[PDB]
């Protein structure tokens, strides 16, 4: 009972293991990915800034 | 967005903590009792009594 | 000093000092009379076995729960079988020991009351408390939110909770559980050949219902194979030799949780309960409920069953939501370190039934803010 | 030192140290007490989240805006509400720092008075001035005419001013908002089978509205296209999923705005309430009242209402007259952005009730030369 | 012995079970921002066509 018990609590460590290495590549994903959002947002900004001056004058 | 996860992350702790820190509470109910063996020495009986 | 944390449950009683990982002492809930004569004299025959001595000597008795659903039908054996925890598993006097039982949601008020009167007065604990068996579930789990889905051996209830606010209106209790499913089990064994009827031979059918069976994927799929091939025919040693083969046998039983048409009941299965259950919930904290569901008890140890029930909530639920199932590896006894983890706490220290206030207002104290 | 610009609003509040371009903290202003009965010990449950905190517990609390049509009716909500707003989200002491709130034209006395009379005892600020919510939106323009209509969440008013005169004659105030666009939303949606009820989900209609409704040009045309084709279609998904279609209800529910006959109001529309208001001004400022309207407040957000108003006042008014209509983009922070501004003057400094006038005086000073 | 085992493959699979959790709650909050991104990306091109229209007329 205690071997087939360790086989099977080892078969559940190493799926978690795999479950977390597949998130944190995720996570790395959305990260480049929120840093791309953030650029893109400064530049709608600086757009912004500029179209409001022009149609003031 | 530092505040709403600082929330979840406080609230989680108190949890973790109590359902973690408890458990030093006592651990050794694992350990087992003597279980001891005769080899062959407690054969000091004969057929005489045996309702008591 | 510390506090006992007892818990009847239907099946299995589990009890401890809290502050501990798991019970003391885990045995089950029998209590059974001697049904032969008995002819040698001076054996030392006693007039009924309780707990875990009646399952060696079951040959030779009538084993009888005392406990049917959650509710307690027959309160001499439960006093019994309380006396024989408190004075020979944990071997210490109620009398210098708070003690914290723990009920199904939605039971008769008289079976509470009772609970409380006994263990004021012929115990004589110095207070006692009542807390329901779902709260602590979700205590072990160490959330805050989540829906818990209990499903014990007596009775199946599914009690949500948000944030600490629990939805007293949201409580939905089924009473299909482990026993009927070891009674379906013993009834379908009979298209094999092998008859199983004394009450003694229940255990042998509950063995084998926890050693083989297993919640099937998906049902048809399952129905076609063991059909047609035989690498399902799983076999296994009865107390005296003659092995048995079970054949589909062993996903039908643990199937009647989602299908309750097979042993008559009308109710939807488990997997459509808890969904009916979130949708009394309020529409902003469906979300929350839909990713924190939790499992506990022991009917849901079954191999495969946190596969089916994703699948089948999945399936009734909306597309966008997240559908997850927490299945803890000690399921079993999760209310029990529930039960723990609360009375280790602080906070929880005032909330006790103490001796006083229920010499002062009576058994009926319970009903009152000392819920 | 910097001086504090609050301004409660109804709906959200807006605050902020004078001088800057934005407020620094916006926040709904709803307080909830939580509702059901709550299990889990130890978790912190507090009696009331306040602001922005019970818009994410909305789930089991039931939100209550203190603040129904401008003036106040509950004032232990609104004590709470601004002690929020002192203390937490802008963290400096009222002891040190004079304030200026903004209240709607035509409120009863009592409530101005019972205003001053908590911000000097119980705050206990260093002097306090309590401005008219339009005049302060002129200011964020830069003119020193024009007529402003103030479409905020509680009441529309509509103040006319010239060269800095202001016509206490002229002031036309509806009590139709932003809240009552809301509730009529809420009560055509019922028309597809969406039926949202409970006070939390009010929130969720607030929503929708703010998304997806926009104000037609041509009413009658856009009912017979709506009615034909399907490109006005828009989707939108629930905070549980199960997306919901809003067809004709886009333009109908800020069209009520324009015929107040939808919502059983007997008034005219914010398009023919602005002429009246000019019309009662004097024969020689009706022209630069004509070409200086000004838009403010948040409800006058909805996309494409600048338009729908310049030709409602353009049919209305002499055709040689030019109408027009100023929009400003930053139009829901209108107000703020005067009160900073205004709070800012050196003219202004002397302004300000002194804690010592009101010691002489008592809260009806408030009415006296310091308005 | 293989208790023993049995226990230290426990103590690793609750410790990676954290680690897992941690990073999916990493996720959750970068879901939330790219959200929160795409709909600034909206917002801003539906104001810069308006005072697109503005400007020409
Ligand atoms: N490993 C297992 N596999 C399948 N079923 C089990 C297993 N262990 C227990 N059960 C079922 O669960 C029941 C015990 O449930 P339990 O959680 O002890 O009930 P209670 O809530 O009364 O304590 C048993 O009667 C048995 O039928
Ligand atoms: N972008 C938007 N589009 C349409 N309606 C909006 C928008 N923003 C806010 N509103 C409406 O305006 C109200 C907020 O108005 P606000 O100016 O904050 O009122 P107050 O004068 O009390 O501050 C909200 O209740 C909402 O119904
Ligand atoms: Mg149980
Ligand atoms: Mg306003």
């Amino acid at each position: 009972e205690a071997e087939k018990a360790a086989d099977e609590s080892e078969r559940g460590m190493k799926v978690i293991e795999s479950r977390a290495q597949k998130d944190e590549e995720k996570m790395e994903i959305q990260e480049i990915q929120l840093k791309e959002a953030k650029h893109i947002a400064e530049d709608a900004d600086r757009k912004y800034e500029e179209v409001a001056r022009k149609l003031v004058i | 967005l530092g505040t709403r996860a600082k929330e979840s992350l406080d609230l989680r702790a108190h949890l973790k903590q109590v359902k973690k820190e408890d458990i030093e509470k006592e651990n050794r109910e694992v350990g087992d009792w003597r279980k001891n063996i005769d080899a062959l020495s407690g054969m000091e009986g004969r057929k005489k009594k045996f309702e008591g | 000093t510390t506090a006992l944390v007892c818990d009847n449950g239907s099946g299995l009683v589990k009890a401890g000092f809290a502050g501990d990982d798991a019970p003391r002492a885990v045995f089950p809930s029998i209590v059974g009379r001697p049904r032969h004569q008995g002819v040698m004299v001076g054996m030392g025959q006693k007039d009924s076995y309780v707990g875990d001595e009646a399952q060696s000597k079951r040959g030779i008795l009538t084993l009888k729960y005392p406990i049917e659903h959650g509710i307690i039908t027959n309160w001499d054996d439960m006093e019994k079988i309380w006396h024989h925890t408190f004075y020979n598993e944990l071997r210490v006097a109620p009398e210098e020991h708070p003690t914290l039982l723990t009920e199904a949601p939605l039971n008769p008020k008289a079976n509470r009351e009772k609970m409380t009167q006994i263990m004021f007065e012929t115990f004589n604990v110095p207070a006692m408390y009542v807390a329901i068996q779902a709260v602590l579930s979700l205590y072990a789990s160490g959330r805050t939110t989540g829906i818990v889905l209990d499903s014990g051996d007596g009775v199946t209830h599914n009690v949500p909770i948000y944030e600490g606010y629990a939805l007293p209106h949201a409580i939905m209790r089924l009473d299909l559980a482990g026993r009927d499913l070891t009674d379906y089990l013993m009834k379908i064994l009979t298209e094999r050949g092998y008859s199983f009827v004394t009450t003694a031979e229940r255990e042998i059918v509950r063995d084998i219902k926890e050693k083989l069976c297993y919640v099937a994927l998906d049902f048809e799929n399952e129905m076609a194979t063991a059909a047609s091939s035989s690498s399902l025919e799983k076999s296994y040693e009865l107390p005296d030799g003659q092995v048995i083969t079970i054949g589909n046998e062993r996903f039908r039983c643990p199937e009647t949780l989602f299908q309750p048409s097979f042993i008559g009941m009308e109710s939807a299965g488990i997997h459509e309960t808890t969904y009916n259950s979130i949708m009394k919930c309020d529409i902003d904290i469906r979300k929350d409920l839909y990713a924190n569901n939790v499992l506990s008890g022991g009917t849901t140890m079954y191999p495969g069953i946190a596969d089916r029930m994703q699948k089948e909530i999945t399936a009734l639920a909306p597309s966008t939501m997240k559908i997850k199932i927490i299945a803890p590896p000690e399921r079993k006894y999760s209310v029990w370190i529930g039960g723990s983890i609360l009375a280790s706490l602080s906070t929880f220290q005032q909330m006790w039934i103490s001796k006083q206030e229920y010499d002062e207002a009576g058994p009926s104290i319970v009903h009152r803010k000392c819920f």
